[PDB]
């Protein structure tokens, strides 16, 4: 059994889901608002 | 890649195209299976030199889409150069067609020939007889005594009754068979009254199956006119099976009907 | 022979045909 | 050597009394020899090089004399002559230029299907070669999106050759586009903008157009016309189309099948 | 063996861009989205949309 | 079985060689064997499922190769899967899911 015929060759989602929104945006967001401070 | 030049209005192009189109036919079968059907064009175009070629090639293409009818028609229409090869894997393709619709066909006209019959075609039928010489010349005749019962035609089976197979008791025991798998009694008395005449035609006239077909049949005279031969012949012990038989297993009705055919 | 081994074995495919439409009928009126 | 031909080929014949003999020429290499892939006798190519080459240039003066329907049968013949796999001319400055070309006057005939098919053809000369037949994928790549005045930029920069007999059904797939595109939610729009994206400044094209279709002409304006209410708000098509569905749930859920 | 079907995934890009913009936003320039989109033109910033 | 894998052994290089052949696939009666022992018609949904997705019918193509990806079995060695798993999500990338 369970011998597939070859002719060619939770913990993660909702983590997942935090990359898929921010994938790569504001990763150190954590100095920007004391740059901000004297821009703003 | 010849599908594009079909605008050429030479037609030996054309002839061209179907002297591709018969030979290499199975890898473009693929290619051109749906799209372009201009047989008829050149088929029915009085540029004629691709007419009795063109509905062959025709009637191979279209044979693995389906399309029986079309490849009939087309195989009808085909003429001389379709039926003359039968050393492939193609005459069991289009015999399976043309029987099958013939004999389908004569079901019909054994029910109405008379008044709206079919045009069949002389190949129609033409291929049948042939294909039934085959059958008599292939020394097969528990088939060739099938297919006469198959075409629903009496004299071709009562024609080969007398074939290079003889009669030991056969064309005997296949009204055995054809008692069983008789279908009405329409077709049944038809063969019935007329293999029953070269029975008293025979060399040795056999009674008992003249006498049960004969109470298969309703006959009330000829089975006195037989027992006026054996009256006549003036043996009553041959006159005795036809006789015994006739008192087992006929009607009490049925004889006396038949009893004043024999007092007279 | 070989001619009967067609006619007769159509032979039961007509009367096989019957049989799907008669528990058919009893399907309902087993039912009822 | 059967030749009959290498003098008038090069000079500009223009629809001349060679045409006749040069397809009757055709035929005579037809009667020699089919154009078949001939795999037997590879060393004889005297079927395959010139012919070929007198294929594609008859496949050349095709658009000259704007022979549409028998111009992809040249063409055809020539893709299917690309088809064989015999050692021959990898390609030639006519191949790109000429299969392309194929592929750049599909790309007018509105066969997006058949325009993609033929990407098997060539998949090494796609971007990373080939800027000539490069062009007409990324020209209907831009015609995808809404590219417009990328497409004119196009139409400066024909690089390969003319394309003239193309880019003027191009003209006129601009033409009905955005004569069917300035039909939307343009609030008003005075005699500069809508007026010079496409091509026509004030002949009476822009009568045409303006009285063709609607955008009337005003007082320097685009009369933006838009009623989209009449054929909403229906609950009795859904009362037939639902009141159908409604019964085709009650079949697959009470009646054994 | 897909890269001719890898291609031509911009025109999605872009309508990923617009739905996005367009539901986000709801009186914006078109001489700010092209420039958010990195689309270096406004002038068919009218054209896309 | 004829019927069967006489057309995903008739597609394996077609495809790497299509073009319009499909079409062909298209009008072939033998497209259904209606049963072809739960891999040769798994797999022939997803030979025919790139047919759809390089021929630009998106959203008939991405159900097929659904139905194509939950009908392999529990082996590891998925070089196959690894292929479906791509390409089936191609096309919905192409679709916008």
């Amino acid at each position: 059994m369970s011998e597939k015929k070859q002719p060619v060759d939770e913990d993660n989602w909702d983590d997942d889901n935090v990359e898929d929104d921010f994938s790569n945006q504001l990763r150190a967001e954590l100095e920007k608002h004391g740059y901000k401070m004297e821009t703003s | 890649g010849i599908i594009s030049l079909l605008d050429e209005d030479e037609p030996q192009l054309k002839e061209f195209a179907l002297h591709k189109l018969n030979a290499v036919v199975n890898d473009f079968w693929a290619e051109i299976s749906e799209s372009v059907d201009k047989i008829e064009v050149l088929y029915e175009d009085e540029g004629f030199r691709s007419r009795q070629f063109a509905a062959l090639v025709a009637s191979k293409v279209f044979y693995h889409l389906g399309a029986f009818e079309e490849s009939l028609n087309y195989a009808l229409g085909a003429g001389d150069l379709f039926n003359v090869n039968d050393n492939s894997e193609y005459v069991e393709t289009i015999i399976a067609k043309c029987i099958d619709h013939y004999t389908k066909q004569c079901v019909e006209n054994a029910d109405l020939p008379e008044g709206e019959k079919k045009p069949i075609d002389q190949r129609l039928e033409g291929i049948v007889n042939k294909m039934f010489q085959r059958c008599l010349d292939d020394h097969k005749y528990k088939q060739a005594i099938g297919i006469a019962l198959e075409t629903r035609r009496l004299d071709v089976f009562e024609k080969t009754i007398l074939e290079s197979n003889d009669v030991p008791g056969m064309l005997a025991y296949s009204l055995k068979l054809c008692m069983s798998l008789m279908q009405n009694k329409q077709f049944r008395n038809k063969v019935l009254r007329v293999l029953v005449k070269i029975y008293m035609n025979l060399e040795k006239p056999d009674f008992i199956n003249v006498c049960q077909c004969l109470i298969f049949l309703d006959d009330p005279q000829a089975v006195s006119d037989i027992l006026e031969k054996l009256v006549k012949e003036d043996n009553l012990l041959m006159a005795y099976q036809i006789c015994f038989d006739l008192y087992e297993s006929a009607s009490q009705q049925f004889l006396s009907s038949v009893i004043q055919n024999l007092r007279t | 022979d070989l001619y009967s081994r067609y006619k007769k074995l159509q032979q039961e495919l007509e009367f096989l045909e019957v049989q799907e439409e008669y528990i058919k009928d009893e399907q309902k009126n087993l039912k009822k | 050597m059967y030749e009959q031909l290498k003098g008038e080929w090069n000079r500009k014949s223009p629809n001349l009394s060679k045409c006749g003999e040069e397809l009757g020429r055709l035929k005579l290499v037809l009667l020699e020899l089919n154009f078949l892939p001939t795999t037997g006798t590879k060393l004889t190519k005297q079927q395959l090089i010139l012919a070929r080459d007198i294929l594609e240039i008859g496949a050349q003066w095709s658009i000259l004399r704007k022979d549409i329907p028998s111009f992809e049968r040249y063409m055809a013949q020539l893709k299917c002559y690309y088809f064989d796999y015999k050692e021959q001319l990898p390609e030639s400055a006519y191949m790109h230029q000429l299969l392309g070309l194929n592929l750049l006057f599909l790309l007018s005939q509105n066969r997006v299907a058949e325009f993609h098919t033929e990407l098997e053809r060539l998949p090494a000369k796609d971007i990373q070669t080939n800027v000539y037949i490069k062009h007409p994928v990324s020209l209907e790549q831009y015609l995808m999106e809404g590219s417009y005045n990328k497409v004119f930029l196009a139409k400066g920069n024909i690089p390969a050759e003319s394309y003239t007999f193309f880019i003027d059904i191009l003209l006129d797939t601009i033409r009905d586009e955005i004569a069917g595109c300035i039909e939307k939610a343009y609030e008003k729009i005075l005699f500069t903008e809508a007026t010079r994206i496409l091509f026509f400044n004030t002949p009476k094209k822009m009568t045409d157009y303006a009285k063709k279709r609607g955008w009337v002409l005003g007082p320097n304006n685009y009369y933006s016309f838009a009623s989209q209410q009449q054929k909403p708000e229906d609950t009795t098509i859904p009362s037939t189309e639902l009141a159908k569905q409604v019964i085709e749930y009650a079949r697959q859920l009470e009646m054994i099948v | 063996g897909t890269y001719t079907l890898i291609i031509r995934l911009r025109h999605n890009v872009i309508k990923t861009g617009v739905r996005m913009i367009s539901l986000s936003y709801s009186r914006i320039s078109l001489a700010d989205i092209a420039q958010k989109l990195q689309l270096d033109s406004p002038e068919d910033a009218e054209f896309i949309v | 079985d004829g019927q069967a894998t006489l057309l995903n052994l008739l597609l394996r290089n077609y495809l790497h060689y299509s073009l319009y052949d499909q079409a062909e696939k298209l009008v072939s009666k033998s497209v259904f064997p209606e049963q072809a022992n739960n891999n040769e018609w798994a797999r022939y949904l997803y030979y025919t499922g790139r047919i759809k997705a390089i021929q630009l019918e998106y959203s008939e193509a991405r159900r097929t190769m659904t139905n194509a990806l939950r009908k392999a079995p529990q082996h590891t060695a998925v070089g196959f899967k690894q292929t479906v798993h791509k390409l089936l999500i191609v096309v919905e990338l192409l679709l916008g899911e």
